[PDB]
């Protein structure tokens, strides 16, 4: 189902997107979510995201209720607030949402703990859009990236369910893909999410 | 390589 360039729909080049404000611009009721952002102890700003409803229900809600604190354990809310970024690759993507143990192992979805893909309907074909982290097929969870140059080698095999909206996501979104790593690709100071919700 | 795994990350 993976659409070319030429046959993306309204309101999801990187132009478009950088023109939205708080409300979808793929389809009116996509939801919209926010991550506010530190680098080590520093406020870096917000990151909106658009979530592709239409195109990707499942991911989209995963990913929306562990934004809002929907997504309960035993009566214990578990999500995005407080979870980093482990894994950030200048030129390429930052990866982030292991809740679980912070550290690329974290595999837990709203479904359980693998959930599958959705159909690949549209490509890494810029920077700027959310895509899921997995490990081959059908192992869909709780980490995302978003990525940092177009990466269509990743076609097929990673669902695109959302954008981020607006210049500040990205520039908050180059802030981190430049910090510091180490040898492994891990920032050497903590890049988190400390607040994050639905607009 | 450039992939985004959850597990055993590669080149």
């Amino acid at each position: 189902s993976l659409l070319s360039e030429s046959e993306l729909p309204a309101g999801i080049s990187y132009a478009e997107a950088m023109e939205g404000g708080s409300r979808p611009l793929l389809h009116p009721d996509n939801p919209v979510v926010f991550f506010d952002i530190s680098i080590g102890s520093h406020e870096a700003g917000r990151i909106k995201i658009e979530l592709f409803k239409n195109l990707a229900p499942k991911s989209a809600e995963n990913f929306r209720q562990f934004c809002t604190g929907e997504f309960r354990q035993n009566q214990v809310p578990i999500g995005y607030k407080g979870a980093t970024f482990h894994r950030i690759i200048k030129n390429f993507m930052i990866q982030g949402g292991d809740f679980v143990k912070g550290d690329g192992t974290g595999r837990l979805s709203i479904y359980g703990s693998s959930f599958p893909d959705e159909a690949f309907v549209l490509p890494h074909f810029r920077s700027g859009l959310l895509s899921l982290a997995n490990s081959g097929p059908d192992t869909n969870g709780c980490q995302f990236f978003i990525t940092c140059a177009k990466c269509d080698w990743l076609n097929r095999k990673h669902v695109v369910f959302g954008q981020v909206l607006g210049k500040e996501s990205m520039q908050v979104v180059r802030k981190i893909e430049h910090v510091t790593v180490d040898g492994g690709n891990r920032p050497r100071i903590p890049v988190t999410v400390t607040q994050c919700g639905e607009l | 390589x450039l992939l985004v795994t959850a597990x055993x990350v590669l080149a």
